[PDB]
């Protein structure tokens, strides 16, 4: 459960990402695929090499979805229903994979936002990402 | 842990810039702030009620120094982490009963602290290398549960 | 007692001077001295039998000798006990083999809390001769003008940027520094790329002496120069923007060049008022249309 502090911390930090969100998105995916190569199994016919436009494209989708989450931080179950359909109903992603990508997003954010990635903000981003994850991994139709 | 030449030089080149009196206290501090139940293991350290309190707790900083010390030790013995960490594994598992999930969590907060300090030098392959190290350490520290 | 710093032997096959155009260093110095690019191959203290090769910078003093940046020739690191950080206003210089003394801003090691000490593409400080004359300096990787802020859109620099800096003098065989506290108290310089001007004040104290106020300073590409004043004297400002642009690992532009800044202020031949300074970009905005040097907040 996010605190009120947690919500503003997440809005502020993610607000700073601005129109580089697709780049943060793609870098977190690249970090995931390299650090944890079992995660690649979910993308069986992607090009997952260093340059890949496909990873880039996908990263922007992920990053935009998170921006949508941040904008609807109070009612994420309703906001993210279609993505829960995809990840829990269709794809059946093991939740461990969401911890892996969440960790990689945190690392991406630490590397690019060193003023903003304080201990308190790190704490909120982690809680936020865990909450997003829970929603995308739940069947609640 | 097998590191590649490129990986190994990358890890060590970054490790060389780590301020060994501060970075350990940082990582431990973030553990206590991001995963607050870990505070219970350090009830003896006094005020941990606040992120600033935590991060400025001199016993946190002191104790962090020792945990980084152990990771530094680890870097010289990547091929015998279990042996090297045997005494510590007994302390943490048999005596404190730390849930081993928390060893993985600290490994990961340390990785976040590295990236925080080194920014664009903490490239995806450099991270992947550090993941192998922190996973090695956590598993070695958990050995007595296995 | 502080140990004696011995000159680096650049004759070693481990230390090899860097003649690439992209590693070209620029230095502003009251009485000579320059920062100089090397590739340096050294063993790791953490894994034996390794040799690590990295790009680095050394300081060449006026007497011709080269020095590295280490614990003892850099500004006392502020204490970490509280959330708060104070920079001590007075610091010892490190005695050299030559008779001289040295101070510089920072090492390449990690730290927290005080951004103006976390320089990655430049150094500043002072060298004192065996004769007690001082050459103050500031030097580094100049900010390539093709990737200054506004250039992507407008083909020339545009907007404003605001930097947080520390000034340094030498007084009584000690390095003395402008007031710096976490900001709570610091020194801010703002570049206006619309007008080509630089404004701001290096805030003095008991030890540093009087503040240095930027009076009329013009900016052109990645250089600036002009006048400052301090305690009714006029000094000459010379300086530059530093640091290459920052890119995402994709190659896309993340931050423009010139994320660091530095210079000297010269009040007179061997005047003890003479200063170096350096610092880091705290806010920028290419689409700013303001025509003054008021600070970004
Ligand atoms: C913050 C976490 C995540 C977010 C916000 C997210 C978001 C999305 C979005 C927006 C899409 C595309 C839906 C569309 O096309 O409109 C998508 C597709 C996908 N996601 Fe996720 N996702 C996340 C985590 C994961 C993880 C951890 C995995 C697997 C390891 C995963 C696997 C996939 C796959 C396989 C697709 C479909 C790609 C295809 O077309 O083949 N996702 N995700
Ligand atoms: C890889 C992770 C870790 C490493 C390398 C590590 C290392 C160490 C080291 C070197 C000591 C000092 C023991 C001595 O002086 O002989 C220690 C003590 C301790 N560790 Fe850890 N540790 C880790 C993770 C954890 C975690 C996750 C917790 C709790 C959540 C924890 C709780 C403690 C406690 C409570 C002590 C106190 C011992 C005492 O006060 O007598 N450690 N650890």
């Amino acid at each position: 459960v996010l605190s009120p502090a947690d919500k503003t911390n997440v809005k502020a930090a993610w607000g700073k990402v601005g129109a580089h969100a697709g780049e943060y998105g793609a870098e977190a995916l690249e970090r995931m695929f390299l650090s944890f190569p079992t995660t690649k199994t979910y993308f069986p016919h992607f090009d997952l090499s260093h340059g890949s436009a496909q990873v880039k494209g996908h990263g922007k989708k992920v990053a935009d979805a998170l921006t949508n989450a941040v904008a609807h931080v109070d009612d994420m179950p309703n906001a993210l229903s279609a993505l829960s359909d995809l990840h829990a109903h269709k794809l059946r992603v093991d939740p461990v994979n969401f911890k892996l990508l969440s960790h990689c997003l945190l690392v991406t954010l630490a590397a690019h936002l060193p003023a903003e990635f304080t201990p308190a903000v790190h704490a909120s981003l982690d809680k936020f990402l865990a909450s997003v994850s829970t929603v995308l991994t739940s069947k609640y139709r | 842990v097998h590191l590649t030449p490129e990986e190994k030089s990358a890890v060590t080149a970054l490790w060389g810039k780590v301020n060994v009196d501060e970075v350990g206290g940082e990582a431990l501090g973030r553990l206590l702030v991001v995963y607050p139940w870990t505070q219970r293991f350090f009830e003896s350290f006094g005020d941990l009620s606040t992120p600033d309190a935590v991060m400025g707790n001199p016993k946190v900083k002191a104790h962090g120094k020792k945990v980084l010390g152990a990771f530094s030790d680890g870097l010289a013995h990547l091929d015998n982490l279990k042996g090297t960490f045997a005494t510590l594994s007994e302390l943490h598992c048999d005596k404190l009963h730390v849930d081993p999930e928390n060893f993985r969590l600290l490994g990961n907060v340390l990785v976040c602290v590295l990236a925080h300090h080194f920014g664009k030098e903490f490239t995806p392959p450099v991270q992947a290398a550090y993941q192998k190290v922190v996973a090695g350490v956590a598993n070695a520290l958990a050995h007595k549960y296995h | 007692p502080i140990p004696v710093l011995r000159a680096v032997d650049t004759t070693s096959p481990n230390i090899v001077a860097d003649t690439s155009t992209d590693r070209e260093q620029r230095t502003f110095a009251t009485q000579g001295g320059s920062v100089k690019p090397f590739t340096i191959t050294k063993p790791s203290p953490y894994i034996p039998g390794l040799m690590l090769t990295n790009q680095e910078i050394l300081y060449q003093a006026p007497d011709g000798k080269y020095y590295d940046f280490g614990t003892y020739n850099t500004l006392i690191m502020p204490s970490s006990s509280t959330s708060a950080r104070v920079l001590p206003n007075s610091h010892p210089m490190q005695p050299l083999d030559s008779g001289g003394k040295m101070i510089a801003c920072c090492t390449n090691q990690t730290s927290t809390g005080m951004n103006a000490l976390r320089l990655k593409s430049m150094q500043f400080g002072a060298w004192m001769s065996p004769s007690k004359t001082v050459s103050l300096f500031a030097g580094g990787t100049p900010a390539p003008t093709d990737t200054l802020q506004g250039v992507d859109t407008a083909g020339r620099p545009t907007g404003k940027a605001t930097y947080e800096v520390i000034g340094l003098r030498v007084k009584n065989d000690r390095a003395v520094t402008s007031s710096y506290e976490t900001v709570v108290t610091g020194s801010f310089l703002t570049v206006n790329f619309n007008t080509g001007k630089l404004g701001g004040t290096i805030v003095g104290n008991s030890e540093f002496g009087d503040s240095i106020e930027m009076r009329d300073v013009n900016v052109n590409g990645n250089q600036f120069s002009g006048t400052a004043s301090s305690g009714g004297h006029t000094g000459q400002v010379s300086g530059g923007l530093f640091a290459k642009e920052e890119r995402f690992y994709s190659g896309t532009l993340e931050h423009p060049s010139g994320g660091e800044i530095g210079g000297t202020v010269n009040f007179g031949s061997n005047s003890p008022l003479n200063a170096s300074f350096g610092g880091t970009r705290r806010e920028y905005n290419a689409a700013d249309t303001s025509t003054d040097t008021s600070h970004l907040v």
